[PDB]
Formats: structure tokens, sequence, C-alpha cells
């Protein structure tokens, strides 16, 4: 879940910005270029929380960009495997659920539902229905599920889910 | 989880799902106040006031308490205050390595605890 | 395999691939369909101003129509040319998709009712083995009640907030907590006090649908605070805590019944209006080119008051980020006060009047927290349905214009030009399988070269004989490379027929696999000429699949509703021009162009053509009749009686009636309809003249049939003169020329909302032979008058931005202003 990390950047600062309000800029690019990225060492970070000290500024040789060390502390989001987390399903379709825990898209397959549900067409809710509608899961529902297994594209981080323990069902 | 796969995030705070909203509001309300924000910023914010069961801040900072002087692990003090299980049993049944850790006479106090914060 | 399934069995093959099995009905669950499917599909008042290109008494044909699809189970085309007694006048054959539509419908809103029917029987046997809330027989009744799949959301929600918190019922994986705090003040009890206002929430629903106190509250002889004493808890301390925790429970049970939330509904649907805001990027982007000019700001717009598609587009720019949209049933007198006069005592002590407060300000509440958010949204989800529906209707007609174009009025032979700069050229057989390929290479000195190409055109024109010369407008210069062939016939019409279609064969890996060495643009020439032969044997081969058909443009927001509804309707456009052509199944089991056409072809399908193609080639046999096809080809009696009326067989290969609109069944009659020209004999008596139209009787014929045979084949009879006079006479649209204002649109690849006079537009100056001439992109003429003229002032060689003052269609006009003046306000 979310956690709240001290982690690092370096601000390569073009000297077009050397003017009096430098370290603003380099707090600007820190909130630029760091949030959003979906780095699977750190999970997802939301949002830089504060920025802990603007660091000695490398002029690099020959470059003439300034290199800036910035340590910060940010809101992550790492899921970890084996964990029971409150997603938020957005689409059914016949191998499974897509749904979206936050920021993460996750994935729960067919067989990774409990057997008694069933896929149910022609509804403009679709949805995986039980034989008696004891509990219907269309779109915007607060699932509960459980995270089994992470893995990470560098680009955007998926996990999958499944709902085999008491009561992963709908809140 | 239960036995912790990395080696970083263990002397890292955790927060619940409604810290991170009001920290998550707050910059917005910096942000138009003073560039357009992240959209994963802005839709894990939207899923955060989804699943915002304790609205008010100083609720959060009681719940943060409660759970303190329990005394559990930093891990359990965020997949047990936002998940809100209502039966020891529930909690349990969620975090395989809260039981044994304790007893179940405190799980009904502490739980219903949370459910009344909301 | 399901593809064995599908080939075996004798049902009609889009029945056997429709979602919902197919089942009968028993006259009763039938009449109920009939009616329902007529409230809800054919006399219904769209809320959007809906208009396109019936009556009480359709019922009974809906009745009729029901009948055959659920029991004989005749596909709609079968039922639509054939049994059109049943179901003419108001019936036409898209009113039978749509029934066929709704019949899916209504199948799954029975198996919900069903279902629900059931559970809310368990639940209320849990209820009685078991401060109370009964299972009375009022739900059963309105759960049976139930007509719209929107009423029974409503249903279902009310027995969920009540009887939900009901796990151990499958006990006679635990059920989580419901984010509502209801839950919460349900288990402190509260309950009671929320009782412990006037009414319940049925009685103020029916308050509400009689606009009037019917029921009446009932005071309690205290404080409400007094109240609040008794019930104060560790959950609630303060009595405020209290108050606050019963009107939560009042207005949820407000906002939960059905009474309530339906005629809310209804006041919706009835007075709804939309309040459009811009973003801040919605500030900046949108423009006067930008489709959300027209509604950039909105104000008290009634949700009745929209047009075609403007909610579709509002709900795009919503999507984008452009646009914060609201639909409120108040102006911006509000109906909230309606509610509260209704919810209120009037007398004036002190204790009522606080009574009065608590429960006022719980309906607000229940108002604004609860119902104005779900209804709204639903009222936006149904706007948005039937804009999607528009332009699927749209892009319908598209298909059907498209599609009604008769082949040809001098086998034919065409050549096709279809110019990129390499020209090419192919010629068509009769019968559509290309003879040669040749390459005709105009360009704009070289000036004699395309003289020589002229010349060339001419030799061929004198060596192969095509009786049509059919363009590919493409760009502009087709405009005048009509000219470049049109005195050369003088040395046979001129066609410029469109190359969209033709732009997709080329693309077409099917036709790369038909046409590997011919270039791009050759293919695009060979199916020109099959268009202009005939254009459904063209659209059904290479629009044979979802990417193929749909890579066409219909409308431009084809892309925002929902795939598969559009599939479904462009493919019964394509069944409902098959079958009412026919398809002549022994000239596609060699030639493979017309191949795609059998699977459009009632009862049978993609699977059923596919394996009677290749039984025909096991026999590698001729189909010469339809006994013979129901023998050999060994099709079962339903598939047959479907498609037998439209697989057309050539006669000159033996009842000649296979060669005609005239279903096996009725073979009989004919034959005696022709006795009646005074059988064998017959064969041909009519078949050489229509000697006499007057010789058959038929007001005689038809009460014979209904005193002897089976009653009401007027139409059939009349039919079946009109066959026997001429055989598969095609009522496709004789194939016209092109209007100048179509020209113009395929030319220049823009429309007359793209054509908008006021348009600030890019352009090109090239040269100048009085006043300003400019060239747009398109390649049309821009005219800047001379009363808005120097060389100085206006240079030449760049773009410049412009304002389109006067459009021409048939001069290519495209006068421009140019000045500042102009380019605001």
């Amino acid at each position: 879940m979310f956690y709240h990390i001290s982690l690092e950047h370096e601000i390569l600062l073009h000297p077009r910005y050397f003017g009096p309000n430098l370290l603003n800029t380099v707090k600007q690019k820190l909130f630029t270029e760091v949030e959003g990225t979906c780095t699977g060492k750190y999970g997802f970070v939301i949002a830089v929380t504060t920025i802990d000290n603007i660091g000695a500024g490398v002029i690099q040789p020959g470059r003439g960009f300034v290199l800036y060390p910035v340590k910060y502390k940010a809101i992550v989001f790492r899921p970890f495997k084996g964990e029971v987390v409150d997603a938020v399903v957005t689409q059914v379709n016949k191998v499974g659920l897509f749904t979206e825990i936050g920021p993460m898209s996750c994935f729960i397959s067919r067989h990774s539902i409990p057997s008694e549900m069933e896929f149910d067409p022609n509804s403009n809710p679709p949805c995986y229905k039980t034989m008696d509608e004891d509990i219907v899961i269309q779109q915007d529902d607060e699932i509960r599920l459980k995270i089994v297994g992470t893995r990470v594209d560098k680009n955007d981080i998926f996990a999958i889910g499944s709902l085999m323990d008491d009561y992963l069902g709908l809140v | 989880s239960q036995l912790i796969f990395p080696k970083e995030f263990e002397t890292a705070e955790t927060l619940l799902n409604s810290e991170v909203h009001m920290l998550l509001e707050h910059r917005k309300q910096q942000n138009e106040s003073a560039q357009e924000l992240s959209e994963v910023f802005m839709k894990t914010l939207n899923y955060t006031a989804r699943f915002s069961r304790f609205k008010n801040r100083e609720t959060i900072a009681s719940v943060r308490s409660l759970l303190l002087q329990k005394k559990l692990h930093k891990f359990e003090l965020a997949c047990l205050a936002n998940l809100c299980p209502e039966t020891a049993e529930e909690s349990k049944a969620l975090i395989p390595s809260l039981e044994g850790r304790f007893e179940d006479e405190e799980l009904q106090q502490i739980l219903d605890d949370i459910q009344t914060k909301r | 395999d399901q593809d064995n399934e599908i080939r075996a069995t004798d049902l009609p093959e889009r029945f056997q691939l429709r979602s919902i099995p197919v089942k009968g009905a028993e006259d009763d669950e039938l009449e109920e369909e009939a009616d329902w499917i007529y409230r809800n599909a054919f006399a219904t008042p769209t809320i959007s101003l809906q208009e396109s290109c019936k009556g009480p008494s359709t019922i009974q044909k809906i009745k009729e129509a029901l009948g055959f699809m659920r029991n004989q189970h005749f596909e709609v085309p079968f039922i639509a040319f054939y049994r059109k007694e049943y179901v003419e006048p108001e019936l036409h054959i898209n009113d039978l998709w749509r029934v066929w539509q709704w019949d899916e419908k209504w199948t799954q809103l029975r198996i919900r009712k069903e279902n629900l029917t059931r559970l809310f029987e368990k639940m209320q046997a849990y209820q009685y083995e078991q401060g109370i809330r009964a299972l009375d027989t009022t739900d059963m009744e309105r759960l049976k009640d139930v007509q719209s799949m929107d009423e029974l959301k409503d249903v279902y929600n009310h027995f969920l907030l009540y009887y939900g918190r009901d796990i151990p019922k499958m006990q006679n994986l635990k059920q989580a907590s419901r984010r509502d705090m209801y839950t919460i003040c349900q288990s402190a009890g509260l309950d009671g006090l929320a009782k412990k206002f006037g009414l319940t929430p049925e009685q103020f629903g029916e308050n509400l649908r009689d606009s009037y106190q019917r029921h009446e509250t009932e005071q309690f002889p205290a404080e409400p605070l007094e109240l609040a004493k008794d019930y104060v808890c560790s959950q609630f301390p303060t009595p405020e805590a209290v108050l606050e925790g019963a009107r939560y429970m009042v207005a949820l049970q407000i906002a939960r019944e059905p009474l309530v939330r339906q005629v809310l509904r209804q006041t919706f649907q009835e007075r709804a209006k939309l309040n459009i805001t811009p973003t801040k990027k919605g500030r900046k982007d949108v423009d006067e080119a930008h489709y959300a000019y027209s509604f950039k700001y909105l104000k008290n717009k009634p949700v009745k008051e929209l047009r075609d598609d403007q909610f579709l587009k509002i709900c795009l720019a919503e999507d984008e980020g452009l646009l914060t949209t609201d639909i409120s049933i108040d102006l911006k007198q509000t109906y909230f006060e309606e509610i509260k006069q209704f919810y209120y005592r009037d007398e004036f002590s002190h204790q009522v009047q606080e009574w009065n407060r608590q429960r006022t300000m719980a309906i607000e509440r229940a108002l604004q927290q609860f119902l104005y958010v779900q209804m709204a949204k639903e009222l936006k989800n149904k706007l948005l349905a039937e804009a999607k529906e528009y332009v699927i209707k749209a892009c319908s007609r598209k298909l059907y214009n498209w599609l009604r174009v008769a082949p040809y009025r001098p086998g034919i032979r065409v050549l096709g030009i279809a110019f990129s700069h390499p020209v090419f050229c192919a010629l068509v057989n009769g019968e559509g399988e290309v003879t040669d390929f040749l390459r005709l290479p105009h360009f704009t000195e070289e000036r004699e070269k395309k003289a020589q190409d002229i010349e060339t055109l001419k030799k061929f024109l004198l060596n192969k004989k095509p009786h049509v010369v059919t363009v590919a407008g493409e760009n502009r210069d087709a405009q005048m490379l009509i000219e470049d062939v049109k005195r050369i016939v003088h040395e046979i019409g001129v066609e410029l027929v469109d190359n969209e279609l033709a732009i997709l064969y080329m693309n077409s890996k099917k036709s790369e696999a038909e046409f590997r060495d011919y270039p791009p643009v050759l293919r695009q020439a060979v199916s020109l000429a099959r268009r202009i032969q005939d254009p459904l044997i063209e659209f059904a081969q290479v629009c044979s699949s979802d990417e193929d058909i749909l890579c066409l443009k219909f409308h431009p927001l084809q892309e925002h509703v929902v795939k598969e509804e559009l599939l479904n309707a462009l493919y019964c456009e394509f069944i409902n021009r098959v079958n009412e052509v026919g398809v002549d199944v022994n000239r596609a089991i060699a030639h493979p162009y017309s191949q795609a056409l059998i699977q459009y072809v009632c009862g049978l399908g993609p699977r059923k053509g596919t394996h009677l193609l290749k039984i025909l080639k096991q026999n590698n046999t001729r189909l010469e009749s339809r006994t013979q096809l129901v023998t050999m080809c060994h099709m079962g009696p339903k598939v047959f009686m479907n498609c037998a009326g439209f697989l057309k067989i050539d006669t000159a290969s033996i009842e000649v009636l296979d060669g005609s609109r005239v279903h096996p069944e009725t073979y009989e009659w004919a034959r005696k309809m022709a006795v009646d020209a005074l059988p064998a004999g017959a064969l041909e008596e009519i078949l050489e003249n229509p000697e006499r139209l007057k010789d058959l009787d038929l007001d005689a014929f038809a009460e014979e049939l209904e005193r002897q045979g089976y009653g009401d084949k007027h139409i059939t009879l009349y039919d079946i003169r009109a066959e026997l006079s001429c055989r598969y006479k095609d009522l496709r649209t004789a194939y016209r020329s092109p209007n100048t204002e179509e020209i113009f649109n395929m030319l220049t690849k823009e429309t007359p909302e793209t054509f908008y006079i006021g348009k600030l537009i890019i352009c090109n100056v090239t040269g100048i032979a009085i006043g300003v001439k400019t060239r747009l992109d398109n390649g049309v003429t821009g005219f800047i008058p001379t009363k808005f003229l120097p060389e100085e002032r206006v240079k030449v060689g760049m773009t410049v931005h412009c304002r389109i003052m006067k459009i021409d269609i048939e001069k290519f006009s495209a006068d421009l202003t140019c000045r500042t003046s102009d380019l605001m306000d």
C-alpha cells in the first residue's frame, strides 16, 4: 500500500534557468520529472510531499548542464505480493475482471474467481453473477481482492488478483 | 507481506488511504491556487476519495494513535485501518501474519474502534 | 466442434449464433412480449428530437411476428418478404429487425425477474422462519409488475437496503461491510426513531404519484430531541447525532423506495435541464472549428430540446476534459418545494414545527445526496444511448443508400480508371473475373506524351469494347480526367464512381491474395469495375470482416457508438438487401467473388454457406433445382423453408419456378395461377407473355385460399402474379450519375458541414489570371474578390489565414476574404 519513503533524483538543469530563482526551477523540474513514474524498484510515486535539501550542483564538464542531487519525501504506492487490497472494478471480460486499484491496473483470471460465479452477456451492466444473483459484480464495485503476482513493465506496473479467501467480495 | 519481500520499505512510514487523500487534496488546492496535474495523481486521488473511510484529519490521527498503542507491525496499521475488517475473524482471515500475533479479545475492541471512527 | 453443431442443426444460423438461446412462446408470454415490445420500442417519445426516414394494432402484428421467430423459427427476411399479411402494413423489415432486437431484451428482463422473484421468495421464507421489515406480497407484486430493467434495479436496490444484509440465506466468504453508515445506524437501532417520523417511505411515494396528501403525517406527542435521548449511545453520543442519523435513515429509505424513485425518474424524463461550462482546457482549446462551439456554454437547456447527436458530442467533450456538465431538474419554485409540501404537517405548535423541520431536512438530504445524483446519471446514460442509436441509424441509412443502386442501364464489360503518378486500369468480365490489366500513366513537352496516352486510350477502346468507363474520384484531378476520356468515346458511357470501398479493396489482404501482382491502383480499378457492375457483390466480398466493414466512414462519430450494435445494424442491412436481391448459388460455386453473398441469406449464414459450397464441391455438381438442394444437399425443412425463397438458380442450365421469388411450399398455387391463364404446358404460357394480368381474379383466389386452403394469402398471390410476370425483378434504384453536390463532395473529400461558410481556413495562392486566385489543400479554387482587393498587399507563394465568404459545388469556388475585419466577428 501507500508508503512514505525518502528517495533520490538528479535534476539536469540547463543554463537558461541560472537566474535568481534556480532552486525554484529545481523544485519544479522535480515535480515534473518524478510524479507519475512507475519505477519497479520503488513502485508508483504519486506526489512529492516535500524536498529535503537541494544538494551541491555539480557543473558537468563540457556540457553546461548542472546536475543537482535532490533528496525528497514522496507518497509511494508499492503493493507487495500476498496483500489484500480494495480495488475498483472498471470492466468485465470473458477471461476475467479488469480492475483499478488506483494508479495500478489489475487482472483477475476466470479461474481466479470463486467458481460459483459466471459471466452474463447481453446486459449493459455486463457482469459476473452467481446462479441466484447472491453477489453480482458490475462496473464500479468496491471489491476486495488478493494481489498474488506483481510484475513490472517499467512504463506501468500491473499485478494479478484472486478472490479465494474469506470476505473477498463486493462491499 | 507475511515475510517482507523487499529490503528498503521496512524502514518507511506506511500511510492509510485517508492520510493519502488529505495529503493529495492538499497538493491540488496548492496547485490551482498557484501547469496541470498528473493523470496518475488525479486518478489515485479519485481512488482514495472513493475509499476515504475517515473524512476528517483528527479521526485519522486518532486511529493511527490507537493502532500505535496496540503495538503491531507498521505494515499492519494500514492493511487493517483502511481494510476495516468487521470481525476479529474477518481481520485475521485477512492478515495471515496477524493470527497468533494478537489474542482474540482485543481484536473486536480495536476493530469496533475503527468502525466507530468512520 | 461448435462449428459442427451450427452446421448440423436445422435452426436458422443467426438463431444459433444469438447470445440468448432461442425458445418458444405459449401465446401468453408471447402476448406480453408483443405489448411490452410495442410500448418500449414502437410508441415511446424519445427524449431527444429524433427524426428519421406506428399504431396500436401493431401489437397483433408484433404478436404474429413473434410467433414465427419463436415458434416456426422464421428469420426476419422470411417473415418480411413472404408472410407480409401478418405484419404489414406497419411492420417494415427494419421494424421486424427491431422486434427481434427487443425480443432479446424482453428475454433478459424475464430471466432477471425470474431469478429475482425466486430470490424474494427464498428471502421471505427466511424472514418467516426467523424494528421488523416484512416481505409482504406487495413486494412480490412489484417484482412481478416490473416492466423496465430500470425498475428491476430499483426493486433490487430496495430489497438490498432492508433485507440485503442476510448472507445466512445461502447457508440455509462473508459479506463485506457496506460503505454507507446506514448499516451502522441500523446496528444502533435508530430505525425505530426513523419510524417515528410521520410517514413511511411507501406512503410518501403514494403522495408523490398522487401529488397530494393521500396519506397523513403521524405526529408524535413529544419533542424530537427528547426521543433523541432515548437513543444516544457510544456510536451517537449527542442527541443531535441520533437526530442526524435518523434523518440519514429517512433519506436513504426515501431514495430506495421504488415509487419515489419512479416518480422522480418520470419528472427528470419530462423536466430536466442541461447546464454546461468549460474547463480551463476547454476554455482554451474550444474554437469555432471544434464541435464544442455550439455548446461550450449552456444554461437551462431542457433535455427534450436536444437534437440528433448533440448529447454524444457533449459527452465526448466531457470525456476529453473540455466540459463540466450537469443535468438538474430545477432551474438556475424548485421541485423540492412540492416534495416538502407533500411531506409536511401545517400544525403551528413548536413540537410539530420541529418535527416538520427534521422531516424536511431529512428529505432534502434524500433529494440532494441520493436522488439527484443517481437519476441525473441514469438520464445521462439514457440520452447517450439515444444519441448512439441515432448515429447507428445514420450509418445504417448510409449503407442503405450505398446498397440501393442497380447494376447497369446502358454480362457487362467495364473499364476502370483509378489514378493515384502512375495511372492504371483493369477490365471486368461479364461475371467479374478480370480479363486483362493495362497501364496508362497520364501526366498533365510531356503534354504530347499525354496525347499519346489519349491515343492508346482510343486504340484499346477499339480493341476491347467496354460499355462504360469508370473513373475513381480521388483528387480534384478527376474533375477534368473525365474530359480526358469522354471525347475519346467519340472514337459507351463515362461514370465517376467513388473509390473509398476501392481503397479498402486495395488494402484488403483478401484482395491481395486475389491479386498478388496487380499494383495498388490496379486492384482499386478492379474493385471499381466490380462495384459499378454490382455494388452488393463487392460490398459483401470486401466487407466480410469486422475491421473491413468498420474502416469505412458512415458518420464522423461512428467510433463512439457501441461497436457490436453498429455491426449488427450494418449486417442486417446487408441481409435485407441480399435477400431482396437473391443469391444465384451455382454461379458462386465457381466464382469466389460471389461466395461472400451466400452467408447473408436467411437461415443460412457464415457456417452453413461454407458447408453448402463444400458439399456441392464434393458432388462437383450444379444446383439446378431447390428440390435437388433439399434431397442431395440434405438440408433440414426449417433451414430449407428459410433460404429456399431467396437462393436463385439460373434456369438456363427442371422447375423454372426455382428462378423466381416463389417459395417451394407455394409452388402448387403458382401452377394453379398459371392453370387459370388458359402446369407443364403453362411453364411458358405467361413466361413468354404477360398476356392478361386481368385473367387472374385476385379476390376470388384470396377467398378460395381462405376457404379450402390457408387464409389471407392476398398479398402473397399478388406477389406470385408479379413474379410470374417478371422473374427476379431487381428493385434496386436504377443507377443514376452523381449530381454536382456528390461529385464535389467525393473529389474534395469534404462535407456540407465542413464546407462551413464563415470558416477560418488555410489556403495557398498559386497564380493570378483580376481577383486573387488561390488553391485549398483540397485543390479547389478560392477567389479573393477584387472588391476586397495590389500585388504588395497580398503577395504570392505563401499561406495566409482566410475566411470562406462564398462557396460553390459545381464551380469549385471557395471564395476567400483574408481581411482581418472578417477574421474576427
